Order: C-alpha cells, then sequence, then structure tokens
C-alpha cells in the first residue's frame, strides 16, 4: 500500500 | 483559528486510523501531531483521546495509538521544554499533557507489549529505547516497563538475550 506506511519514531 | 481544523480533524484522523486493517499510515499520525501542537489549548481532549484509543482495543490499537502518542510526545516535550516544563495536576498545556501520559503509560505500554506478539512487541521495545535515549520521559524508567518482568512475562516461547 503506497501511503508512506511504516512510521518510525526515530524519524519524524 | 476561526473554527478551522478543530477537534474534527484530530478525532477524524484517529477514527479513520482504527477503521484501517492494521495499516497505520504515518499521514494520520502527522495530522494529529501538527494539530495538537497547533492547538495547545486542548491537550486534555487530545492526550485523553489517544490514550483511550490505545487501552480501548487490544494490540491492534495498542501499537497504533503508541506510535501516535510517540510523535505528539516528542513534539510536545520540545515545545514546553523550550520554555519550562512544569505542572501539578489536571490538564492545561503541553506540560500537563506529558505528565498525564507518563501517569498512564504504565497500563498503555505494558498492555501493548503483552497483547502484542513477537513482531508487535518488538516494535514497542525499540520505541521505548529511543524514548529514553532521546529524553522524552526523564523518569529513570518508570515502574511500568522498569520491571523487565514485563517483557519476560509476555515473552512467548522464544529465545532472546
Amino acid at each position: 500500500d503506497d501511503d508512506e506506511d511504516g512510521y518510525n519514531p526515530y524519524t519524524l | 483559528m476561526q473554527q478551522d481544523d478543530d477537534f474534527q480533524n484530530f478525532v477524524a484522523t484517529l477514527e479513520s486510523f482504527k477503521d484501517l486493517k492494521s495499516g497505520i499510515s504515518g499521514s494520520r499520525i502527522k495530522k494529529l501531531t501538527t494539530y495538537a501542537l497547533d492547538h495547545i489549548d486542548i491537550e486534555s481532549k487530545i492526550i485523553s483521546l489517544i490514550i483511550d484509543y490505545s487501552r480501548l482495543c487490544p494490540d491492534s490499537h495498542k501499537l497504533g495509538s503508541l506510535y501516535i502518542i510517540d510523535s505528539i510526545g516528542r513534539a510536545y516535550l520540545d515545545e514546553t521544554r523550550s520554555n519550562s516544563n512544569s505542572s501539578s495536576n489536571k490538564p492545561g498545556t503541553c506540560a500537563h499533557a506529558i505528565n498525564t501520559l507518563g501517569e498512564v503509560i504504565q497500563e498503555l505500554l505494558s498492555d501493548a507489549i503483552a497483547k502484542s506478539n513477537q513482531d508487535h512487541k518488538e516494535k514497542i521495545r525499540m520505541l521505548l529505547d529511543i524514548w529514553d535515549r532521546s529524553g522524552l520521559f526523564q523518569k529513570s524508567y518508570l515502574n511500568a516497563i522498569r520491571s523487565k518482568c514485563f517483557a519476560m512475562d509476555l515473552e512467548h516461547h522464544h529465545h532472546h538475550h
């Protein structure tokens, strides 16, 4: 799914 | 701030989040964050929302909400920090916000990690590490996760270090 998935806390 | 981007946007984002099938889109988290900061006169409803959303559902929401709170926390911390992080009880602003969260992070995290599996549980663990390193909740590892027993207990049948 192209939606900037996978949100990492180390990267805002 | 003329009745534009009110709680609607915030709640809307969160709602749509859970509506997903374990997707957790960064976009949503962003909206919630920017919104919160943009309106520090609603730290209560905001923080309260994300919090409830987490404890609400099992691992599902647990992981999701966790990520959301993470972003907001970092930003909020820096914001209030820029001036002076002070509080006592009840919500009011960034300060009170962080304080409140740290007062519920126990059940939140613990539950999240527990309800979470090898995979999910792994994500939470990492996030926690970054938190301490960065300097979000400078409480010297609250009793919550403090007791390694937390992970050890939820730690299903599997080897580790």
